């Protein structure tokens, strides 16, 4: 597993 | 109330002409939007609707409709990059940017994701949000005395979005941008939250990705000791990003490797060449190979802090794609190192495991690993010593595979396999 930065983010609440 | 309702009722609700009115259609949008199944991003921009949810960011009289119309924007920004292009088509950009210094924190916060996502999606869309002036009014929201009077998560998005203005390359950021951030960015890799540690992180490594002045200008802010101070950290999103960044920094000049030697990075380095998750050993190993590419009083230094031993063990058992960083690792060694180094490596066993890979398919760790053995054999002849070498390949198996490699596809391959059985064994 690998950890990676987040390009876009909905936001769900 | 506003539940599950069909894009048809929501723009009926819009083109009311009813604030009221537009507003429950507006968070109607936005709900169906924030679902996390396949939410409906097409069937809003089909109905039109961008242009009427850009202007009700600019309506300062219904707080609750900017901010509706904020994060529905937002959700549809953050898509794919036809998506983010019909929020910056129909004139997001300028709006957001002028919520930034919304009294209102909230509103604030959805802009500052907002751009956040439009910022990622690409160098061109980030760079236009610079161009838009969004730095300045981002930076001022951070102008603080101490970060931890911030809301924690207004403080991870405003960490996330200015990560999201340090990304990409082709171009990298803006020059002056950079320098901007900067200051700021440093601040936030001293912070104590994981989440804005983390992604500070990330945006060092961003720029850090890239040509050795781009390394300078991070390196000239002090902060390769919190990096290194990361690197120990026990969240895995945290020593993630912080190994990247110190990876990219030794990429640079020897005077920029020094300082990461200097700041206590070998030291880690125990643990991050055992560390369980393959994907830490395989770049901790590339940040290994990339050191013992320098001076030899930087190899003299990986020597003393008892790395050669792991190195011996990645090359042993790991990943596949880690044993071609630890074959790079000491192809370098072996090719900068004074004899007394390179002669330590047979004693702590190299040998064997490099022979053992040259069973691999890959052609060009076969290469590596050959030119290896001839710089390992330049310097046992020095002493006198080349049949010994010769003895300990023959006796492990390996002179068997150098002659098969004889035989292979590659020419390179020929060729270095017959010098080195033409030189050293008859």
């Amino acid at each position: 597993f690998e950890f990676v930065p987040n390009t876009k983010k909905q936001k769900c609440g | 109330g506003t539940v599950n309702w069909s894009v048809e009722d929501i723009v009926k609700g819009i083109n009311s002409n009813n604030l009221e009115s537009q507003l429950q259609a507006t968070q109607a949008a936005r709900k169906l939007l924030s679902r996390e199944k396949q939410p409906p991003i097409d069937n809003i921009i089909r109905a039109g609707l961008i242009p009427k949810f850009v202007s009700f960011l600019g309506k300062t009289d219904c707080s609750p409709i900017q901010f509706e119309s904020a994060w529905a924007l937002t959700n549809i920004a953050s898509g794919t990059s036809e998506q983010t292009k019909a929020v910056v088509d129909g004139g997001a950009i300028p709006a957001f940017i002028s919520l930034l210094a919304s009294p209102h924190a909230h509103i604030s916060e959805q802009a500052v994701w907002a751009l956040g996502n439009i910022a990622g999606d690409g160098s061109a869309f980030r760079d236009l949000v610079i161009k838009h002036g969004a730095i300045d009014p981002l930076l001022a929201l951070l102008a603080v005395p101490d970060l931890s009077t911030l809301a924690c998560g207004y403080l991870r998005n405003l960490t996330w979005t200015l990560s999201n203005l340090c990304r990409n390359k082709n171009p990298a950021p803006p020059l002056d941008a950079v320098e901007q951030i900067l200051p700021t960015l440093v601040r936030l890799l001293h912070h104590n939250d994981p989440e804005v540690l983390a992604d500070s992180c990330w945006a060092i490594s961003y720029l850090t990705d890239g040509p050795n002045e781009r390394i300078e200008m991070v390196v000239k802010k002090g902060v390769v000791p919190q990096l290194v101070k990361l690197l120990g950290a026990t969240e895995l999103p945290i020593v993630t990003p912080a190994l990247r960044a110190i990876g990219n920094i030794v990429t640079g000049t020897d005077e920029q490797t020094q300082k990461v030697i200097d700041a206590g990075a070998l030291a880690v380095f125990p643990s991050l060449l055992t560390n369980p998750k393959t994907n830490i050993q395989k770049e901790a190993t590339w940040t290994m190979s990339n050191i013992t590419a320098g001076r030899q009083d930087q190899i003299q230094q990986v020597v003393n802090h008892g790395l050669v031993p792991f190195l011996v063990g990645v090359l042993s058992k790991a990943d596949f794609k880690t044993q071609k960083e630890a074959a790079w690792a000491i192809t370098n060694y072996t090719s900068g190192g004074t004899v007394e180094q390179i002669v330590y490596l047979v004693h702590c066993g190299i040998i064997e495991p490099l022979m053992n890979l040259l069973s691999a398919k890959d052609t060009k760790i076969i290469q590596v690993i050959l030119d290896a053995i001839s710089n390992i054999f330049q310097a046992a002849e020095k002493l006198g010593e080349t049949e010994k070498l010769s003895i300990m390949i023959e006796e492990c198996g390996g002179l068997d595979k150098i002659e098969a490699l004889q035989r292979h596809e590659n020419e390179s391959v020929y060729k270095a396999s017959l010098n080195l059985i033409e030189k050293y064994f008859s």
